């Protein structure tokens, strides 16, 4: 009875903080794709 | 530690140079052989290991001339050889000679120089370029560094010290020409310009100085004044200062419209002593009459986007402020909708410097305003006037064409500046 | 849940960071070398807090001092208190932020970033049990709006579990540094809604009114400003750094101050107000100091709290006073003003009552309040990011960065519906 309300309960934290990094993960990816941008048209004037 | 390099290109550019690092000598206790019985000042001077102090500067022009006098002059010791360029052959007041022709003689000898420099920098900001508009070098070679500058330096700093042509001093029929294309080319480059229209200060000098036939040297003081008092901010730690960035960011809103004007006070004639001690009321009242300008110009007629003001010497916040307030009640000032702040203000300690047997007076307190205003774009189109009068007829249009210039690249420069006029109109617009 | 581990970022935040450790340093009678020299067991109860002990009667903060220019921290270490500090916890860069939201968060603060992290990890494996992160910092900036930002992102990803608290200072034009600020802040602002668990939103507005309008001070400066920043830091830690029954700890506080996850932002409040010279003074009873708690004149956040309706409220007073006058106060004003409290939150109004008093004052109040009121302050950095935002002006700063446009929408309409939120709590009605 309790074993099936704290496994139920693991699983529901986990969760919360999975959603959590995995949505906070792609928070550094964005700052990572127009960081790579940030350089790279400035690279690209130079070829003009 | 955050060190700046100045380019002096051209008759005007070098001569400025000279008033201006005299100035600074003068600011700083730096005699005419480097020597000095803050620290700040080590961003325009490095040093050797025999304790002298060298300006972080490159002095270049197209004819010796101009340049021999400062390597026979007072200052020859302040400055190393290499840093003092010449070549043999001038630009002839071709801005096609300048960047083409004779440029290309020299533009690699040039970029080594300051390459050298750039090495003797742990923080390099970027670079200070005077130069003139009329003049074959001032234009034609400015603007050929100054593309080659943005691809050895990356994302560096360009600010220029830009000399507007006066017709009681203009020395070439084809100067509106010169300062079209130069203006064009540079300005993909540059990220702020302050011109200085040479009639403002020939006018200037007439009425506050009482020189009825002013000459070079004594606009070039004045110059050195104002270009002293933008440049404190760098070469001292005051109270409130303003880096090469800041500046750009308080006064530069899109990327083209990157030219304020300058306007500044007291200037009073080194007789009278009666004629001080000005408040700092009196001195900021001064900053908004278009007689103490550096560039001839309305603003009642156009809108302000900026209002930096510099003060040096014995300036307390609680006067600025009070000084600030009662212009403020003269409704006449006005600002573009999308601009709420419009006052950034800045003190420095020291007062402002003269040189010996100058025709300035030695005053307690100044103030240079440097205001992003519409009414800068009245200089454009004067310009662009004249330049359009002499085009419709292609008058001197084949000297260009000579030295391997097209006419494709006059339209191109003349719809560069209608589209820069149009910037300046859509500006001021409200939303 | 012991220890709270101090961030100190930019120029405002260290200045305003400087100036709570000398403060809290005097309360808790700790000289400039680390040394107590106080003469009350309550001074030492919780000084773990706040303060490691290190080898023999010496304590040193637990604060951590970045900035990516380092003229501010010489300041710091030149300074009263500026012996205090660990040697080893200046983290500090050489090229600035130019008061750009970018640099600090995107590249020059991203290159710093590694550097404060290995600080923090180093104070927090000394931990017994870490509460968590208390950072001090300005929205109007670059350092401390974009780096602070970025640091509180990189820590959360690190510590999940651990409290994240800010004294965040909002902009004004009144005493305004750069024309860019409504950028800087909304883009912070969009970063903390997200990624705090409270924040103190510290009004600049608020300050050089109450400094120009109460104190009387013709031009204030950012020290007179920074009296008032002080006077709240030291009230609202109160609860933390002495011994006590009601919001104790970070979480505590949390739990009775944050009804929804986004309506994290406080609405701090002083009484009474002093300037810096003023070591008069004679004044302020019980009753007096619980009437400032609606009187807007009073509150460190520019809004009205009669504009809007409180979700909670935590109250703490300082100085010899009796408890029964408090709670009889405390009860009075929520009869009389029923109105202004939301209904649907039984017994939202909590009060603690501390025997110590700040310095200088034999009696003072410090109000958090968690109200709807609020808005207007959001609502004010909204207006001026649109009147620029719509012509995009001063865009370049940014997109020579690398940023993107869409940031600078995300970050309002986020903004925008914090606003919304407020308001749709603020209509709610018990009629359930
Ligand atoms: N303020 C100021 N303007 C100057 C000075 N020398 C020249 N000018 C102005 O600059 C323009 C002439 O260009 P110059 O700088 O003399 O010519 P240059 O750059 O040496 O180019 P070339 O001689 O053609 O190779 C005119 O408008 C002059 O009034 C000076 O010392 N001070
Ligand atoms: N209260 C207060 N505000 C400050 C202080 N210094 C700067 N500010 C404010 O902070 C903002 C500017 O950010 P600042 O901290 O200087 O920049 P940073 O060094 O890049 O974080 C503006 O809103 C200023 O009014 C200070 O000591 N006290
Ligand atoms: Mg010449």
């Amino acid at each position: 009875k309790l074993a099936q309300k704290m496994e139920s309960n693991k699983e529901n934290r986990e969760a919360h903080f999975a959603a959590m990094l995995e949505r906070l993960q792609e928070k550094d990816k964005h700052a990572e794709e127009v960081r790579q941008r940030a350089i790279e048209e400035n690279n690209n004037w130079i070829k003009m | 530690m955050r060190e700046c390099i100045s380019i002096h290109v051209g008759q005007a550019g070098v001569q400025i140079g000279n008033a201006c690092w005299e100035l600074y000598c003068l600011e700083h206790g730096i005699q005419p052989d480097g020597q000095m019985p803050d620290d700040s000042f080590n961003t325009f001077f490095s040093e050797t290991g025999a304790g002298k102090h060298v300006p972080r500067a490159v002095f270049v022009d197209l004819e010796p001339t101009v340049i021999d006098e400062v390597r026979t002059g007072t200052y020859r010791q302040l400055f190393h050889p290499e840093q003092l360029i010449t070549g043999k052959e001038d630009a002839a007041n071709n801005y096609a000679r300048g960047h083409y022709t004779i440029g290309k003689e020299i533009i690699d000898l040039v970029l080594d120089r300051i390459r050298k420099l750039a090495d003797q920098c742990t923080g390099l900001q970027g670079f200070l370029v005077f130069h003139s508009f009329g003049g074959g070098t001032g234009s034609g070679f400015t603007s050929l560094l100054m593309e080659r500058l943005s691809v050895d330096y990356g994302k560096k700093s360009k600010l220029e010290f830009s000399i507007y042509p006066a017709p009681q001093v203009s020395t070439a029929v084809v100067e509106p020409y010169n300062s079209i294309l130069t203006t064009h080319t540079t300005l993909e480059h540059s990220d702020c310009a302050f011109m200085v229209d040479n009639e403002a200060i020939y006018d200037i000098c007439r009425r506050n100085l009482d020189i009825e036939r002013p000459t070079y040297t004594n606009l070039n003081r004045l110059i050195s004044q104002i270009v002293s008092s933008i440049t404190a901010s760098l070469r001292f730690d005051g109270a409130l200062n303003v880096d090469l960035t800041e500046f750009q960011t308080n006064l530069v809103p899109y990327p083209r419209i990157h030219f304020p004007l300058a306007t500044y006070a007291p200037v009073i004639s080194a007789e009278k002593a009666y004629h001080e001690q000005l408040s700092v009321a009196e001195i900021t009242n001064a900053c908004f009459e278009p007689a103490n300008q550096m560039v001839k110009c309305d603003p009642r007629h156009g809108k302000y986007m900026a209002c930096c003001l510099l003060y040096r010497g014995d300036v307390v916040p609680k006067d600025v402020n009070a000084a600030i307030a009662t212009i403020k009640t003269k409704r006449s000032i006005q600002f573009v909708d999308w601009c709420p702040t419009g006052f950034k203000v800045g003190i420095n300690y020291q007062p402002p410097t003269v040189v010996p047997g100058g025709d300035l007076a030695k005053v307690q307190r100044a103030v240079c305003m440097l205001s992003n205003t519409t009414a800068i774009a009245e200089a454009w189109a004067r310009l662009d006037h004249k330049f359009d009068l002499m085009y419709a007829k292609r008058a001197f249009v084949h000297w260009y064409v000579g030295e391997g210039m097209e006419e494709g690249e006059f339209s191109e420069a003349r719809e560069d500046m209608a589209a820069l006029e149009k910037d300046y109109e859509e500006v001021g617009v409200d939303s | 849940m012991r220890e709270i581990v101090h961030i100190q970022a930019g120029q405002c935040g260290n200045q305003i960071g400087a100036k709570f450790w000398e403060v809290i340093s005097d309360e808790h009678g700790i000289d400039p070398t680390g040394s107590y020299h106080g003469d009350s067991d309550l001074q030492l109860e919780r000084i773990n807090v706040y303060y490691n002990e290190a080898t023999g009667n010496k304590y040193v903060p637990r604060a951590i001092l970045v900035d990516l220019e380092p003229g501010t921290m010489d300041s710091v270490r030149s300074g009263p208190f500026g012996q205090i500090f660990r040697p080893d916890n200046f983290v500090f860069g050489q090229s600035g932020a130019g008061n750009n939201w970018a640099k600090g968060h995107y590249t020059e603060g991203a290159e710093l970033v590694d550097s404060v992290l290995d600080v923090v990890r180093k104070e927090s494996e000394s931990c017994d049990c870490l509460q968590g992160f208390q950072l001090t910092h300005s929205l109007g900036g670059g350092t401390g709006s974009g780096m602070g930002t970025l640091l509180i992102s990189k820590i959360r990803e690190e510590y999940p579990d651990r409290i994240m608290n800010t004294f965040s200072v909002m902009p004004s034009p009144k005493v305004s540094d750069t024309v860019v600020e409504p950028y800087n802040a909304t883009l912070s602002v969009h970063q903390l809604v997200e990624n705090t668990d409270e924040t103190y939103s510290i009004d600049n507005e608020a300050l050089y009114d109450i400094c120009f309008r109460t104190l009387k001070l013709t031009t204030p400066t950012y020290g007179d400003l920074n009296h008032l920043v002080s006077a709240t830091m030291s009230g609202v830690t109160t609860c933390l750094r002495f011994p006590g029954q009601l919001n104790a700890d970070l979480r505590k506080l949390a739990v009775n101050m944050v009804p929804f996850p986004r309506l994290h932002f406080f609405m701090p409040g002083f009484a009474p107000l002093t300037s810096r010279g003023s070591q008069q003074y004679r004044a302020l009873t019980v009753p007096e100091l619980t009437q400032q708690m609606f009187d807007s004149k009073n509150m460190m956040a520019a809004c009205d709290p009669r504009h809007g309706r409180y979700l909670t409220v935590a109250a703490i007073f300082r100085g010899r006073m009796s408890m029964k006058e408090v709670d009889e106060q405390m009860l009075n004003v929520q009869n009389k003003n029923s109105s202004y409290f939301v209904e649907w939150i039984p017994n939202n109004v909590k009060t603690a009552v501390c025997d110590i008093p700040p310095r200088g004052l034999k009696m003072s109040a410090t109000f958090i309040g968690n109200s709807t009121a609020i808005q207007e302050l959001f609502k004010r950095i909204s207006e001026q990011f649109t009147a620029m935002f719509r012509r995009k002006a001063f865009l370049h700063w940014y997109t020579g960065e690398g940023m993107d446009e869409m940031e600078f929408t995300e970050a309002e309409s986020n903004m925008n519906d914090l606003v919304s939120e407020y308001q749709q709590y603020q209509d709610a009605t018990a009629d359930e």
